[PDB]
Formats: structure tokens, sequence, C-alpha cells
């Protein structure tokens, strides 16, 4: 209800679980046998994000569920030159 | 490594990949390093340089699923009176293997699938369990 | 009833009354139908025919029957219409018999049984059994017999077989190959021939062969044709290397008169099944040893990191017979260049005079012998026509050819019945490697299997190729055991476990 | 004796036995899939063997091809010099 | 499906989906325009399930969704438009999509309702963002990124 998601460099990004549900491939790789509903680690491993493009992407899911229902002219995402093009693999390897 | 398109052997990922295939539709135990490590390995071939082998990744699953509907077939018909027990527990293992196998096969769903006639893994492996399984057993089935 | 429900029911009831009007009038007849179904399909009753499959496809379990029944009747009339065949055009007839049933049939699908997928998948399967049909403990004969069609057809031959009418025969062609089901022995033998085709300019057609060539990638993937494919282009390649050679000998700073025309073929060792299974030392003569040791050095200098492997059977020449007063010219073979040297310095020579001369083992030496001792080059000098110890031997001074290009190399061109064995042994042993690296790996990856479903995990790979059959893939697990791969599990003999 | 002229054949293989091209997984003296289509534009000479340090071959569109964007070899994932 | 397979475009790029999500589409003066009329929401379904390029782009690089957020008459028909929305959402019609005057079809919408039903038909989509971040950002994402992705990025 805390999943932790690890990326490439052992970097732990333990982030909410409604947070880490918006991406459709962490909810699968905590769905089938990967659940262990026992409330003790919910780990993820990625083997090829990158952790500077795994920190925007948690701070991307907390950004999302914060201005999801705002439509009122939300902040834009800051996404640096170096991490686009990088974070777009990810956020497709990812979905949403 | 990383999520750029490099490119892999169809042969080795694929052996890699029926290990936790096969013992994900009949409900064995994978490891979260393995069932975390397939996702990586189905958007690699599903992404893979220079041409993505996602048709190819289909079919081999597809070819699969048809040799493994076939012999849970042939587990079930061989039981005389107790066709009823094993294809519950057949069905009762296939149906979470195959909402497992959906959940594991998203990339190639979502990325290759809704973006072409194809059938979703979830889909397709339901469909042919009707194809193999109950529409052969159509006349037995409900017999008893 | 469907007019009458039309103009006396609310829209929602127009289906169900139908089905009620199916289910009292054709479903509760079915046994009716269905055992009247056999006989109109032997017959062939187009009129009928239709009208049950347009009666039977409401009914549930009404078309399987029919289905079935289809499928038999196109295998009983394939077997009727191939098994009958008795050599002279057979590799021909087979596949025009397969063709003709596969194509009165589809139109009898598509024109009468509304051209359902389910009829037409019966037809495959009963093609697919027709095909593959072989005698109880015997051998298949159709991937030999369409490897043969496509020889006998592709030849370069004067009996008015025109270009235009070749490359639509074999989009025909390729329906009955869709069905050998076999396709690792096809595969070899239209390998074998094609190089037999190839190097001896057989080919009536190089575009003709390219098509056939697409065509067998079109219909079994790339890695079918890809020995093929090598084959086609180093064919086709070999022309313009020749012509490269021909500038590089005159590029040196010394013009070095080789003294003889060079057309080598040089090919891809790793494509082509030339293998030279003995040693077989060729005493190279002195006016080819210069040639082939600067063209060991051209491709040592121009293709870096290619060795050569020369074999020379099949290789050919001509050589100036001078002393016999020019009877024409004549065609001849590599191996027996050694033979006729050593009658250049003495007329007379015996097994000790040739044997210093040659170098490689008797059974080279003997029919390289017998290839010139029954055409008459070579006459014996005592009475013991037959082989013996000394076997004295001497040119032929009175016999002269007639023909203006003799040619004793016929006997190269027939695809002795002997070889075939050989190379169904050698698909064979092909096959059984492609067996053993599979269960080596089904096994490694699973670590556990059972003896039933082993077999079946096996065939699921190794239906790309050919049909593995279930005694001799039994044979094929004792290997295992033998290399200490697998063994019989403990608990019972059904289950395997890695070691 | 004099021989006017001599037909001849040898088998050619490399010393490093490879197959074909691990990008475009077509033969490596096979044409590669880029070059494979157009044939008229293509000599069917463009497509020559490229070798490396790391003893691997490759069909040269294809290797020039996947250095124009990253340095490192398909398979072997180390620097590629081309040798 | 074969129909659209053989890919039909009009002079002005307008395919199928385009023309069937268009009330510009015109309509003859006989007894069509009493039961014919566009856009429809039955029509583009049709279209929606045989497998039309629901992401189409014609030249001046409008797509569907472009076409249909300029609906007139947003309120009285607003079901229909409702509906098409949807079904273009259902089946894979890009909400962030840049023609060739760089508009987005919330920049095109000239309506409140069709504004309104787009922005709730949306997902907050971080590959836009990054593909908006490395469209305006001139990043030659050639042969760096999956195919795919190659005309995501040219979408935005
Ligand atoms: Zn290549
Ligand atoms: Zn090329
Ligand atoms: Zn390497």
């Amino acid at each position: 209800m805390y999943v932790k998601l690890i990326s490439s460099d052992g970097h732990e990004f333990i982030v909410k679980r409604e947070h880490a549900l918006t991406s459709g491939t962490i909810k699968a790789m905590l769905s089938g046998p990967g659940q262990f509903a026992e409330n003790e680690t919910n780990e993820v491993n990625f083997r090829e994000i990158p952790s500077h493009v795994l920190s925007k992407v948690c701070m991307y899911f907390t950004y999302k569920v914060r201005y999801t229902n705002s439509s009122t002219e939300i902040p834009e995402f800051p996404i640096a030159p170096e991490i686009a093009l990088e974070l777009l693999m990810a956020a497709n390897f990812l979905d949403c | 490594t990383s999520l750029k398109p490099r490119v892999v052997d169809f042969d080795e990922t694929w052996n890699k990949l029926l290990t936790t295939i096969k013992a994900v539709v009949m409900l064995e135990y994978v490891e979260r390093a393995t069932w975390n490590d397939r996702f990586s390995d189905i958007y690699a071939l599903c992404v893979a340089y220079p041409e993505p082998l996602g048709e190819r990744l289909y079919t081999e699953t597809k070819i699969f699923l048809e040799n493994h509907v076939r012999h849970l077939h042939k587990r079930v018909l061989e039981s005389e009176e107790q066709v009823l027990v094993m294809y519950h527990r057949y069905w009762e293992e296939y149906s979470k293997g195959a909402d497992y196998m959906d959940c594991l096969y998203r990339y190639l769903n979502t990325q290759f699938i809704k973006k072409n006639p194809l059938m979703e893994i979830g889909e397709l492996a339901l469909d042919m369990w009707r194809k193999l399984m109950v529409e052969p057993l159509q006349a037995i089935l409900i017999r008893m | 009833e469907e007019i009458r429900c039309r103009k006396y029911l609310h829209p929602s009831s127009y289906t169900k009354v139908i089905h009620e009007c199916q289910q009292r009038m054709v479903a509760d007849h079915l046994q009716f139908l269905h055992a009247e179904c056999h006989n109109i399909i032997r017959q062939e009753k187009k009129n009928d025919m239709a009208n049950m499959y347009v009666l039977l496809r409401a009914v549930s379990t009404g078309l399987p029957h029919m289905i079935q029944e289809l499928q038999n009747h196109i295998h009983d009339e394939g077997l009727r219409a191939t098994s009958n065949l008795t050599q002279e055009n057979m590799p021909t007839l087979f596949v025009e018999s397969v063709l003709e049933v596969h194509g009165k049939f589809v139109q009898l699908i598509n024109t009468v049984l509304n051209g359902d997928q389910h009829f037409m998948s019966a037809l495959d399967k009963a093609l697919t059994s027709v095909v593959n049909y072989r005698e109880p403990k015997s051998v298949c004969k159709a991937p030999e017999l369409l490897a043969k069609y496509c020889d006998n057809l592709l030849k370069k031959s004067a009996k008015g077989m025109t270009e235009n009418e070749v490359e639509d025969r074999l989009t025909s062609f390729i329906t009955v190959f869709k069905y050998i089901d076999d396709k690792d022995v096809f595969q070899k033998f239209y390998a074998r021939m094609l190089a037999k085709r190839l190097i001896h300019g057989l080919s009536m057609s190089m575009d003709s062969e390219e098509a056939m060539i697409n065509k067998l990638k079109q219909a079994c993937g790339y890695e079918f044709t890809s020995k093929l494919h090598r084959m086609y282009t180093d064919m086709s390649v070999s022309a313009d290397l020749n012509n490269k050679f021909n500038n590089f000998i005159k590029n040196q700073d010394t013009v070095i008169d080789l003294g003889i025309s060079f057309q080598i073929y040089v090919l891809q060792a790793g494509a082509w099944p030339l293998t030279q299974a003995p040693s077989s030392t060729f005493a190279i003569p002195q006016e080819l040893e210069k040639s082939v040791q600067m063209f060991e050095l051209f491709y040592s200098q121009h293709f870096s990191g290619r060795k050569l492997t020369w074999l020379h059977y099949l290789c050919t020449g001509e050589v100036k017979m001078n002393y016999l007063g020019k009877p024409y010219v004549a065609m001849v073979t590599t191996y027996q260049m050694a033979v006729l040297l050593a009658f250049n310095n003495s007329e007379t020579v015996s097994y000790k005079e040739l044997q210093d001369s040659t170098q490689m083992n008797e059974k080279e030496l003997t029919k390289t012998i017998k290839s010139l001792l029954d055409v008459k080059m070579i006459n014996h000098d005592s009475e013991k026509e037959d082989i013996d110890a000394e076997s004295s031997f001497s040119l032929n001074m009175n016999f002269s050819s007639k023909r203006t290009k003799f040619k004793i190399t016929t006997s190269m061109q027939k695809d002795t019945p002997q070889e075939m064995e050989q190379t169904r042994s050698a698909v064979d042993e092909d096959r059984k490697m492609y067996l053993q690296a599979a269960i080596v790996r089904i096994m490694k990856a699973r670590k556990v299997l059972r003896h039933n479903a082993l077999i079946q995990e096996v065939i699921s790979q190794s239906r790309a190729r050919f049909n593995p059959s279930i005694s001799m893939i039994k044979k094929c697990i004792e290997v295992l055991i033998d290399k200490q791969y697998i063994e019989r599990s403990q608990a019972s003999a059904d289950e395997y476990s890695y070691v | 004796f004099e021989v006017k002229k001599w037909n001849a054949v040898a088998l050619w293989a490399w010393d490093i036995v490879v197959d074909n091209c691990a990008i475009c997984r077509n033969h490596i003296m096979d044409l590669c899939i880029e070059c494979q289509a157009n044939q008229a534009s293509a000599t069917s000479e463009e497509c020559t063997v490229a070798w490396g340090v790391c003893n691997h071959a490759f069909h040269f569109h294809c290797i020039s091809r996947w250095l124009k964007t990253r340095q490192v070899c398909p398979l072997d994932n180390r620097e590629w010099e081309f040798q | 499906y074969n129909l659209i397979h053989l890919d039909p475009r009009t002079r002005e790029g307008f395919t199928l989906l385009h023309l069937a999500v268009n009330s510009n589409t015109p309509v003859d003066d006989f007894h069509t325009n009493d039961v014919c009329s566009f856009p429809n929401a039955l029509v583009t379904k049709l279209l929606l399930d045989c497998g039309a390029e629901v992401n189409a782009v014609d030249n001046e690089g409008n797509s569907a969704l472009h076409i249909i957020v300029q609906y007139n008459r947003p309120i009285s028909d607003f079901l229909t438009l409702h509906s098409i929305i949807i079904s273009l959402v259902e089946a894979g019609a890009h909400t962030d999509m840049t023609n060739k005057q760089n508009k987005t079809p919330l920049d095109k919408s000239t309506t409140g309702v069709s504004e309104i039903l787009l922005k709730t038909q949306m997902k907050m989509s971080l590959k836009c963002l990054a593909a908006r971040a490395v469209r305006a950002n001139d990043i030659n994402y050639q042969d760096q990124i999956p195919r795919t992705l190659e005309e995501f990025v040219g979408f935005h």
C-alpha cells in the first residue's frame, strides 16, 4: 500500500500505492503472481529505467494524482531537455 | 541496460519467457525477480531493433497456447467420468493464467494489438479455450 | 415461414419463430439428415449438398458431421487419384493429381458451400493426409516426388517447356508444397539438385530459379531458403568474380601466362552440401598447381579471412590428346588428370607407377580407373581384366574418338539412386540432432516433465520443419540417457530430472 | 600433356565461422533487409561484410546505421571498432 | 474493413472517418437529408469497428477529433457529438495531437461543450508531456526511441 520502486541504480523510490497504480504496467507488475498480499515490501525492480528518470516518473505520479481533476490551467510538468527522450521511453514502458 | 531499442534474438528471450509463461497458465510459482524481468523481456521484444518482434511474439504465444490447451484437452478427455472435475480444475487454473498473461502481455496488448483484427492475449487465451476445450467437448460436457 | 412471420409478427419475434421452425423440422431429424449426409458427399450432388449445408448450419451440432464426411471424401478421392500412379512421369503426375483434387474441391466449397472456412480447413486436413500418405512401416515419398517435379520442370531441355508458363505453374505447385509437412527432406533434396542444376548449367533460366527461391521463401519463411538463396547468389556472383580475376592476373607486375582459361565457381561452404568425406589427397599436376596456388594467393590478398577448401569432384576440363593425332576434343573430369599424366611420360603404367602420381585411397583409384577402362581410353596390358595387384595399363593407340565433343561425364549428371538413401540418412541424422537440441533446451529450461508431455513439448517446437514420430523420439530419449543428460526419476519412470 | 582450359570449383568459409547478421537476421552474404528492397538502386556490391574487433560480422549498412546513433556492438555490449 | 484497408482519401486528405465526423460533408437535396445527416455517431462507431485509421491526418494536419470538436450544434445534437468523442477516445484517438498549425483539438474547439467533453475524455499521459518536451526542444528522436514512439512524437 506503500510500494517501492527500485531503479537500475538501486535507488529506492518508495511511493504510495494509488500514486504508482496510475501507470498501467506497474499495476500489471503488482498484479498476477506479484501480489504477495502481506503488505510487507511490494517491491518492483526496474532493471532499465535510470534513477534520474524514475525520480521524474514518481514526481509525475504525484503531480498527476494531485492535478487529475483540476482542468483550471494546471502548472506545466518541468521536463528538462536531457530527461526528455529518456523519460519518453519510461512513460511508454510505464503506460501513462 | 536501458529502454532504447536494442537487438534481441527472439529464440533466447522467448525460451526465457516461456519458462515463466508455462508456470503462469497452470498457476505455478514464479519469483518477483523473474516476473518483473519478463516485462522488460516483452518490452524488448516488442521494440527490438530494427524491426519490432511483436507479431512474432504474438504468433509464438498463440502457437504455445494452442499447444497447451490441446494438452489439457487430451488430459481431460482421457478421463472417462472425471472429465467434469478435471475440466473444472484445468479451467480454474487457466482462467487465472489467462488473466495473469493478459497482465504480463500489457505492452503487446496496448502498443501493438490495439494499434492495429488481432485479439488481445487475455481475449485470445479465453477464445482459444472455447475453440480447443469447450467446442470439442460440447457434446460431452453437457451430456453429463 | 420467414416471409410469413415477416407479415404477421412483431420484429422481436422474427428470429425465435424460425428457430422453433428449425428445431422441430431440421434438428429433430438430424439423425435422418446425417445418415444421408455421407451419401450426399460421396456422389457429389451439389444441388442437395448446398441445401444440406444451409440447413445444418442453423443447427448447433449439425455442421461438424458434414465437415468430417467431406474431409473423408476428399481424402479418399485423393488416395484414389494419387495411389495408382506407377513411375513414368510420377513426380509430375502426383503434383497434378493433388492440384486437380484441390482445385475441384476449392470451387466445390466456394460455389456450393458458401465458401465456408471450416470446409476449407477440412480440405486442408484431407490434403495433408493424402500428401503424407506413406506405406505402413515405410518412408514417405511426397517430398522426393515434389523435389523431382521441380527438378524436372526447371531443367533445360528441348521438350517445348516454355518460359512463359513456368512462373504460373509454380504458384500452383506452392499449393501442394504447403501440405508436405516433411519440409526438411524436400529442402535437402531441392538443395542437392539445385547444386547439380547450377554447377552443370542445367538450369533453364536463372530468373526462374530465383522465382522458385522467392516462392519457397514466401511459403516457409526466410530460414527455409537460406542455403538455397546463398547458392543462387553464389552462382550469380561467380561470373563477376571470374571477370575480376580476368584483370587481376593482368594487373600483376609479371604477366604470368597460365596457358589455361579459368572459370572458377567459388561457392559458400556453409550453404552447399558438397562435402569431401575422405582425405583424397589430390596430386595437382604441374599445369594446375601454379594456377591453384596463385588463386589461393589472390584470395589471401583480396578476400581476407576466407579459407579455401578445394574439392575436385565437381570440376572438369579439356586436355589436348596430341598422342592420338588429334581425334577431336574431349571434356573430362578432374580426378583422372593424375591418371592420364603418367601416360604422357611412359606409355605403359601400373599401380606401382600410378600410386606415386596420385596418393589417395584405393576406392577413388579403382572407380577413376574403371571410368576410363569401360570407355576405352586405357586398355589392360595383360589378360587379367579384373583389378589385381599389378594390373598393367596402357594407352589405347588403335581406338579413336568419333563424336566431335566427346563427353565421358554423362554418368555425372545422373542422380544415382544410391545417393538418395545417403541423403535420406543425412536428413535423418540432421533431424536427430535437431531433436537432441530441442529436448536439451526444454529439459534444461523446465527442469521437470512427464514422458507423455515431453514428446508433446518437443513436437511443439519441431512442427516447423518436419513431423517427429513417437517411436523415433523415444529412441532419441535414450540418446540423452546415454549422454547423462537425462535419467528416469526414482519415484516414477514417467517423470524426468535434469542432471 | 597440355590443358586448353580448366573448370574449377572451390568452397570458401570464414576463418571465424559466423552465419547471419544478428541485426537484420539475414545472412551476411545475403542482402540486408534495407537493401533487399529497391534492387534497381542497389548494385549488389554495397552490402559488404563489416567485421569488428569483437569477432562479429554484420552487413555494412546494418552496422553503419546501428553506429549512427549508438556506439556499442549489438550482441556483445562493448565498444565497436571496425577491423 | 476492406475499403479502409485500400485507404480511400479525399483530395483534401479527408479520410472516411473525417467525412463521417464532419458536419460540412454535403448531403443532397433528396430524402437523404431527412435520414442521413452528419456527423453521425452510428456511422463513426461502425467505421471505428472496421479497423479505420482513427489518428489519420489530412493535409491541414487535422484528424477526426480536430473536426468533431468544431461541431456547431453542440447542445441540440449533444448526445451524438458526445458519443462520437468517446468513440474516438475509445478507439485510440490522441487528444494531444497537433495539426500543421500546432493546434491541439482543444485549441480548435470553438465551443465550450466540445472543449469540456474532450477535457473530461483525456488522461494526464506523461507520454504526452515527454513528447511535447521532445518536439519543443528539437531533439533528434531518430532510432533512439521505439518505432511507435517516433510517430507518437510526430503527433505532437
Ligand atoms: Zn544485416
Ligand atoms: Zn545493403
Ligand atoms: Zn561484439
